[PDB]
C-alpha cells in the first residue's frame, strides 16, 4: 500500500535534518531556511519503537531443549529430531525473513504522504489567491515571513485568505 | 571525520583581488550550508554570508555589497570567497563553517582561519 | 539590525567554580541563540544551538538557557580546558549578529 | 498504512453507532441530523464477516493427536515430544499474534478515510461557488434542504452550481 | 488498506489494453485514442516478479527427511512422527494460505491509484480554467491535440493556462 | 441501565417562574439530544424543543418562543427548562425524552413525567 | 408543519385478536413515523421508528408499515398487557406533530 | 478462434441500397473497434470509417460523408454496413477489420470480404 | 490528407534472399505504422504494429523499422509462402491511409 510519495514527488530530500524524521522547509523573503516536524516524527519513533518491543527484548526463556547437534548416526530417533529442528528452523527462518518483509513494507508505506493534513491547513487560505499546489512543493501564495511558516509548523494558523491581484 | 580544510596565509597590494578556498569533506557538500566568519584582531567574529551549495543561493550581509563574493565547486567539495577593492580594515582572519539550513543557521563545524594582511610593506 | 551585547567584558573564577555568563538582544530572538568558545590558539566550536540544547560531543557542564530577549550561558565545574573566551550569536533574522566577547580568565 | 482520518481530521466523531458504521452528519435550516451510508457499513461488515469466515467456526478438525500433559519423567522421546508440542505452540501463538497484528491493523487501515468518494462527488458542485474544506467538517457551500443531502446520501446528486458569486 | 479506485471510480474500464497493465484513455477533436503508461506498468511487472522471485524457482534444497507415508501400527514413535508431519503440514498449509492472502491483498492494494501524480500534473493548468476535475475522467479544458496527451505520457508537461474561461 | 429520572410534583402562581430537571444517566450525555414533551390531561402529545448537549444548539417549536428555554449541565448529565409567563392554560405533565440526533429524532427512552400546575388556589 | 391525524378515535378488540390502527399525514413525510405506547399509569414507549423497524426490548407482534402518506401499526395477536393509547408521530420537517391519540379497549 | 465471419456476394441496381454484415465471435464485442476496408480490383486499399461498439463512436473518411455509415448490434456481436446511391465506380470487395482502441488503429484481425458488384446486366 | 506512397511498384527476389521493401509518408508520422501482408486468394494479414513490433503468430524472419517519414520492412529468409502484396499503413491523423502496393514475386 505504498502512497507515492518519498519515491514518488519527494525525490530526494535533504540531508542536513539532524531534528527528526519529517521536515518543513520555506522559501520566505527573510532568506529560506528549514524546520523538522514535533508530532509526526515522534509518531513515526513511537510506532518503530512499538514494533521493537515485541523484536527487542521479550525474548521467551526457552532453558531446556533438545539436543541440535550430533556426533555419531543412530536413525529413526536422530533423524526424527533432525527433522523437527529442521523444520523449526526453516519454519522459524521464513517467518523471520516474512516478518522482515512486512514490516519493512509497512514502514515505508507508514512513513509516506501525511502531507494531506498540511494540504487541507493550507487549502482554505489557498483557495482564492490564485489557487493552489498539489506537491509536497507547495507555493503558498500567502505573502508571510517566517511567523507564517511557524504558523504552518505550529497547526495553529488562522486564515487571512488574499482577495484581489490573483488568478491574473 | 569532518573537517573543513583550510590554506594557508596571504599578503597581498592595498586594492587587489585574493581568493580564498575551503576544502569540505566527511559530509556531502550540497546538504549543509558553508558560512564565512570573518574576526578582526581583538575584535569579535563577523557574519558575512551564506551560501547553498545545491544551487548557490547567496544572501550577503548589509555591511559586505561588492566586497565579498561567494562561490562553491561541487565537483571537489570545496567553496571560495572572492575579495574586491582591499584595504588595511580587512586585514582579519577569516573562518569557513558549516551551517544549519538557511535562517536557523547554527555553525556546527568551524575552520581554522586564514590569516590575510593587508599592507604595502 | 539586532545590536547584540555581552553583558560581561570579562570575568574571573576559580577552579571548579560555578561561572555564569549572560548576553542580551535588543530584540527578541525568540529562541535562536548560539554560544561559540574560542580557544587562544585559534580553535572555534559549536556549544549551544536552538537556545537550549548542547551540541554533540561538548561535555555536559555546558548549559545555556533564557528566553525573549535575556539569555544566559552557565558552567557548573570549571576545569583547566574552559579557559576561553566566549560568543552568543543571534539567528533569528538576517543578518546574524555575534555578541561582544567575554575573556573567562582564572583568578 | 494508516489514511489519517479517523485518528486525524476526524478528531471525536459522534456516538450513534446504532445503524451503521459510518456515518452522515450536516447542518442546515430545517435542522440537523445523522444518517449512515448503507453501503460503506455494509463493505466493511462484510471484510468483517470475512475475516471472520477463516476464523470463527471452520475449525481445523484434529481428532487424535500425541500426549501432552506428562507425568514422571522418562528421558528420551518424551523429551522430543515435550519439544516438539512447545515449538507448535509457540509458533502457533506467535502467529495468532501475528494474524491479531496485522487483522488489527489491516482493519484500522480498511475503516479509514474513503472521503474521497464524496469528495469527488462534491468536487464539481464546490469547483465555482466557494470552495472545498477538509479540516475535520466537510463544508459545502450549495443552499440546499433535506432533499439535496439525501441525494448526496443517495450518490444519484446532480451538480447545479450557484454561478452568481464566484469566490465571495 | 484498499485505495477505492479500480473498484471505485474506474467502475468498467476498457479491455483492449494488451500491451500494458495501464494506460490513458482519452477523447480529442482528431480521434478518441488510448495510451499506456509504461513506468506505472512496468513498476507493477516489477514488484510481481520481485515477489516471484521468492516463490517461483529458487526452493529449499531439502534432500532426506522422514518417512511420511506409513503402514501398520508400530509404537507411539510414528505416532509422533505422523503427528509432527501433520503439524508441519498443517503450519505450511496456513502459512500458504495466510501468504496468498496478504500477496493477493497487497498486490490489489497497490495496483490502486497512483494516479494522483497525473492530478498534480494537471492542476497548475487545470486550476484555473474552469477549476478541478478529479471525477474518473480528467475533464481537461485545455483545448488541444494528440501532442499534448503525449506530453502527459511522457511526464513532459508545461502549463499554458486557458484564461478565456475563468469561471464558465 | 438507561433511565431519565426527573423531579417531583411542583405548584406555582399565576405568571411565576419554575426550572424542571431530567438527570440522564446510563449514556454518554453529549451523545443523543434531549427533547421534552408535553401531554395536557386527555389529550395529544406535543413537542417543546430540542437541545444539542454537545454545544446548546436549540430549536424550539413555533408556539413555544419566550415560553420554553432548554439549557443543560454537561457535569451532571442532566437538562432543565426554563418556564415564563404561565398560564392556567400550561398544566400539563412533561416528558423529558432522549432521541436521535437531529431532524430524525426518535425518542429511544422516555421520561416519568413531572406534574405542573397552574393555580392561585 | 405537518398535522396528523388518527383514522379512529378509539377503537376496541378482544384478546388474540388482529387489530390494525392506522393514522394519515397531511403532507408526505418520507419514512419517518413514530409509534408511542401511552400506559395508563403514564409509562411512554416508543414502538416504530423510521416507519419500519422495531425498538429492541419490544416484543415483535407491534409491526407497522406503509408509505407516503398513509401509514398502519398492526397488532398481529394481542395480550392483557396491550391495553393502552397509541400515538404516531412525524418527523420529517420542524416541528415534530404526534397523532391525535387513540385508546385501545378490550370488548 | 477471433474470426470475423461475413456475407456472401450480393448484385443491386445502380443507386440501390444494400446492407452488409460481419458476425464477430471468440472476443468480446465491445473491447476493439471495427473497420472497414475497401479495396477495388486492381487498385489499393482505402478506409472508410470506424465504430465503437461500446457505445456508437461515428468517424467517417472525409471522401464517404452520407454515403457510408456504419452501426453496430451488442447483442448479436454484429457489424452492419449501409450503403446508399450505389453507382458503378463502387463495385469493391469490403473487407471487415478488427481494430485496436483510437487513433492507433492497427487491425489486428482481418475479415475475408464480399464481393459487390454494381451493374444494370 | 497524408498523400502516402510506394515507389516500388514490383519486386523479385529468390528463395531465401534477403527482400528489403521501404515506403515514404509526405509527413512525419511518428512511429505508427501497419504492415498488410494479402495473399492472392485474398486473405489479408497484418504484420507490424506501431513501426516496430510485430504481431504474434506472425514468424520472426519479418522485420520493420524506421522512424520519421522513411520505413522500411526487411525480409531476413524468403520462402515460398511469402509471395504476397505488401501494404503500409500510416494512422496517426484521420484518416488512415495505406500505401500504393507493391507485389513481390519470385525470379
Ligand atoms: C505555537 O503553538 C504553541 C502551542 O502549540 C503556542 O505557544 C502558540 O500557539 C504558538 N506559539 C507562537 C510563539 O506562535
Amino acid at each position: 500500500g505504498i502512497f507515492g510519495a518519498i519515491a514518488g514527488f519527494i525525490e530526494n530530500g535533504w540531508e542536513g535534518m539532524v531534528d527528526g524524521w519529517y521536515g518543513f522547509r520555506h522559501q520566505n523573503s527573510e532568506g529560506r531556511g528549514q524546520a523538522a516536524d514535533l508530532k509526526s516524527t515522534q509518531a513515526a519513533i513511537d510506532q518503530i519503537n512499538g514494533k521493537l518491543n515485541r523484536l527487542i527484548g521479550k525474548t521467551n526463556e526457552k532453558f531446556h531443549q533438545i539436543e541440535k547437534e550430533f556426533s555419531e548416526v543412530e536413525g529413526r530417533v536422530q533423524d526424527l529430531e533432525k527433522y523437527v529442528e529442521d523444520t523449526k528452523i526453516d519454519l522459524w527462518s521464513y517467518n523471520a525473513e516474512l516478518l522482515v518483509a512486512l514490516e519493512n513494507q509497512h514502514t515505508i508505506d507508514l512513513t509516506d504522504s501525511e502531507m494531506n493534513k498540511l494540504f487541507e491547513k493550507t487549502k482554505k487560505q489557498l483557495r482564492e489567491n490564485a489557487e493552489d499546489m498539489g506537491n509536497g512543493c507547495f507555493k503558498i501564495y500567502h505573502k508571510c515571513d517566517n511567523a507564517c511558516i511557524e504558523s504552518i509548523r505550529n497547526e495553529t494558523y488562522d486564515h487571512n485568505v488574499y482577495r484581489d491581484e490573483a488568478l491574473n | 571525520q569532518v573537517q573543513l580544510q583550510q590554506s594557508g596565509a596571504e599578503l597581498v597590494m592595498p586594492g587587489a583581488s585574493v581568493k580564498l578556498s575551503c576544502k569540505a569533506s566527511g559530509y556531502t557538500f550540497i546538504s549543509y550550508w558553508m558560512h564565512w566568519v570573518k574576526q578582526r584582531p581583538g575584535q569579535g567574529l563577523e557574519w558575512i554570508g551564506e551560501i547553498d551549495p545545491s544551487d548557490s543561493y547567496t544572501n550577503y550581509n548589509q555591511k559586505f555589497k561588492g566586497k565579498a563574493r561567494l562561490t562553491v565547486d561541487k565537483s571537489s567539495s570545496t567553496a571560495y570567497m572572492q575579495l574586491s577593492s582591499l584595504t588595511s580594515e580587512d586585514s582579519a582572519v577569516y573562518y569557513c563553517a558549516r551551517g544549519y539550513y538557511g535562517s536557523s543557521g547554527y555553525f556546527d563545524v568551524w575552520g581554522t582561519g586564514t590569516t590575510v594582511t593587508v599592507s604595502s610593506a | 539590525d539586532i545590536q547584540m551585547t555581552q553583558t560581561t567584558s570579562s570575568l574571573s573564577a576559580s577552579l571548579g567554580d560555578r561561572v555564569t555568563i549572560s548576553c542580551r538582544a535588543s530584540q527578541d530572538i525568540s529562541n535562536y541563540l548560539n554560544w561559540c568558545q574560542q580557544k587562544p590558539d585559534g580553535t572555534i566550536k559549536l556549544l549551544i544551538y536552538y537556545t537550549s540544547r548542547l551540541h554533540s560531543g561538548v561535555p555536559s557542564r555546558f548549559s545555556g538557557s533564557g528566553s525573549g530577549t535575556d539569555y544566559s550561558l552557565t558552567i557548573s565545574n570549571l576545569e583547566q580546558e574552559d579557559i576561553a573566551t566566549y560568543f552568543c550569536q543571534q539567528s533569528n533574522v538576517l543578518p546574524r549578529t555575534f555578541g561582544g566577547g567575554t575573556k573567562l580568565e582564572i583568578k
